[PDB]
């Protein structure tokens, strides 16, 4: 999910 | 009807324009810019931006009513005024060409002191040497040292949330390199991680008014093009600082  | 309108200028002085109820940004802009002597050449470099608190101002869409902003924000005591006016331009060597313009250089150099002044400008290695050329008035030389710093010509937005984070909000950088994401809390302390996205990679982008969101749509690497979306308030300026980028883009006239 996230990119970060 | 013709009413009155103060806006703060960079050297810290304030004009004071008559204007129709109604002018939209571009009208008052065009009148202020004629009141303060800009030319032909000069007034393409700034812009009308509404005060939103010490550390952010947002520039004012085209289709705003600065009388509206100023109204609604105004006090018997407010030093000065919500309204002012700042540079609005990503490409540092278009500045340089202005290093022969007074008008030009005096405004460069007093946004640009304000800036290092309130952080946006990383130029802590030689604030000795920058404070001596400050002292002198050396306008140009200290502007032609400041433009190689980190932070130079960024548009830096207050922490919001964003629909790819889990936990924790992003502080959102933009220039002529680069747009980048900041980690931080919800609160706004910066963790420790920035995401830099190349503007080659930008697919497309959009707001989204109900949501109160700014869309971007990125293909990295190789793999299928995504889409962020960023939770701030202030999505229509985010949008006009994309159309702003790739536009000085196109007309980049130098390799370097």
């Amino acid at each position: 999910d996230d990119i970060f | 009807s013709d009413v009155e309108l103060r806006v703060a200028l960079p050297d810290g002085t304030t004009v004071t324009v008559r204007v129709k109820k109604n002018s939209t940004t571009d009208q008052v802009y065009q009148a202020i810019a004629a009141k303060v002597g800009m030319d032909s050449t000069t007034v393409n470099y700034f812009a009308l931006f509404e005060v939103i608190s010490h550390s952010f101002v947002r520039k004012l869409a085209p289709n705003e009513f600065p009388h509206k902003l100023y109204i609604q924000n105004y006090t018997s005591a407010v030093p000065g005024t919500c309204l002012t006016i700042r540079k609005w331009l990503f490409t540092t060597e278009e500045e340089i060409l202005l290093n022969d313009n007074d008008l030009a250089v005096t405004y460069f150099f007093h946004q640009a002191v304000d800036d290092v002044k309130k952080g946006y400008i990383k130029a802590e290695e030689k604030s000795y040497q920058l404070q001596k050329l400050y002292e002198q008035r050396k306008m140009v030389m200290y502007l032609n040292m400041l433009r190689t710093c980190e932070g130079y010509n960024e548009i830096i937005f207050p922490h919001c949330a964003c629909d790819s984070r889990r936990k924790g909000h992003v502080i959102t950088a933009i220039s002529i390199t680069h747009f980048k994401l900041h980690a931080c809390t919800e609160e706004g302390q910066l963790e420790n991680q920035v995401i830099a996205f190349e503007w080659d990679e930008m697919q497309r982008w959009d707001t989204d008014e109900e949501g109160m969101a700014f869309c971007f749509e990125y293909a990295r690497g190789e793999k299928k093009p995504r889409w962020v979306k960023i939770f701030t308030p202030y999505f229509n300026y985010m949008h006009e600082c994309f159309e702003r980028v790739f536009c000085e883009l196109k007309w980049r006239k130098e390799e370097y």
